């Protein structure tokens, strides 16, 4: 079966990498966020000396940047921050065209709609919130929301079932109808708080995880439970492959992949030892992205680096 | 905190042998709203909210509206 190998590393940051984002429109570009308050745009290269260079940096947020996402045309990017404000960036000039305001705490995740005509967000303020791209808020979920911090929000990629999924510190996963503005279904099972939720590109399955170290699968349209996978110590991020039936997870200092035909671990990715006089000797992995080609993986870390892996035979 | 938790007065009284002094000081109770005392707490009085009503066991289930 297929096996990963280390390609190279990217060095231009002064705090933990918080997220990475990519598109099929520009395969020599990637974009990433950090606790150093700024978003970096990278020029990738196939040169033997170093795999990429910081090309531009976006500087307008006043605390940490928590989430970042790119428009399907590759012209614009959207981001949230621990300063409680949400911003839309023109990637050609490196300037914000609009600013979104109306949360009263601290913003943990954001997404674009699959048509890119609507925006959604989640926060420590306990409210999910919906926005028009002209910067005006359109609905607020309030009493039916999570009882604790809203950790994540995501859209289904398909057009024929317009719904969103979410996870929170009250250890529930919830599913919501877009046009009707209402809750559809709870899912219950996890013992710890939740860090992440994700959906397969065919629009069929969820995955979710957090402190309990378990990845659990769920149906989007059949409304029911599927099998549980033990990850290890903790789950920081999850993603599906774009062209294989694989789930991938970032788990403490290591990254891991499951082949879902026959439910088996393909490989686990680890770091060369730097001897350290304390517990948690290695730095942890914080975020993942597969390239639009599917053949290469980007991963971010608490040691201010992005590490790149290829597939091999 | 002395500027809002302590109430004070000083007075004189004249008796046949001369003047005596009186001084009075009172320390007020904290009153969150009601005007018996100040609404602002003392600077080193931290208080912790109690955890409630959790269930320890779980098993995976789904619940539609």
């Amino acid at each position: 079966t297929e096996q990963m190998t280390l390609r190279g590393t990217l060095k231009g940051h002064n705090g933990w990498v918080t997220q990475i984002a990519t598109t099929p429109q520009f395969p020599d570009m990637i974009l990433s966020a950090s606790r150093d308050k700024t978003i970096i745009m990278w020029k990738l290269t196939r040169d033997e000396t170093n795999y990429g260079i910081p090309q531009r940096a976006l500087r307008g947020h006043s605390h940490f940047v928590s989430d970042v996402v790119i428009s399907s045309d590759g012209q614009f990017a959207l981001s949230g921050s621990w300063d409680g404000t949400l911003r839309l960036w023109d990637l050609t000039t490196g300037t914000t065209t609009r600013r979104f305001v109306g949360h009263t705490k601290d913003v943990l995740s954001v997404a674009f709609s699959s048509d890119n005509r609507q925006i959604v967000s989640g926060s420590r303020d306990k409210t999910i919130k919906l926005w028009n791209t002209l910067g005006v808020c359109k609905y607020t979920v309030q009493d039916e929301s999570h009882s604790e911090w809203v950790s994540c929000v995501r859209f289904s990629p398909n057009s024929s079932n317009p719904i969103i999924v979410s996870c929170g510190w009250d250890k529930l996963v919830k599913v919501w109808n877009l046009a009707n503005c209402k809750l559809k279904t709870n899912h219950i099972g996890h013992t710890g708080y939740l860090n992440t939720v994700t959906v397969s590109p065919d629009g069929s399955l969820c995955a979710s995880g957090g402190k309990d170290g378990q990845a659990m699968l769920w149906d989007l349209n059949e409304g029911k439970h599927l099998y549980t996978l033990d990850g290890g110590d903790i789950i920081n991020a999850l993603c599906f492959s774009p062209n294989r039936y694989w789930l991938c997870a970032a788990t403490g200092p290591s990254i891991k992949i499951w082949d879902l035909e026959g439910k088996i671990i393909v490989d686990e990715l680890k770091q060369e030892v730097i001897s350290t006089s304390s517990k948690a000797e290695p730095p942890q992995c914080t975020s993942l992205a597969w390239s639009a080609d599917g053949q290469t993986l980007f991963a971010g870390y608490t040691d201010n680096l992005v590490r790149v892996w290829q597939v091999t035979i | 905190p002395v500027n809002y938790y302590v109430d004070t007065a000083v007075r004189h009284v004249l008796l046949r042998q001369g003047v005596l002094g009186i001084k009075v000081k009172i320390m007020l109770p904290w009153d969150p709203s009601g005007k018996i005392g100040p609404k602002k707490p003392l600077p080193d009085h931290v208080s912790i909210v109690e955890p409630k009503d959790e269930i320890l066991p779980t098993t995976p289930i789904s619940e539609q509206k």
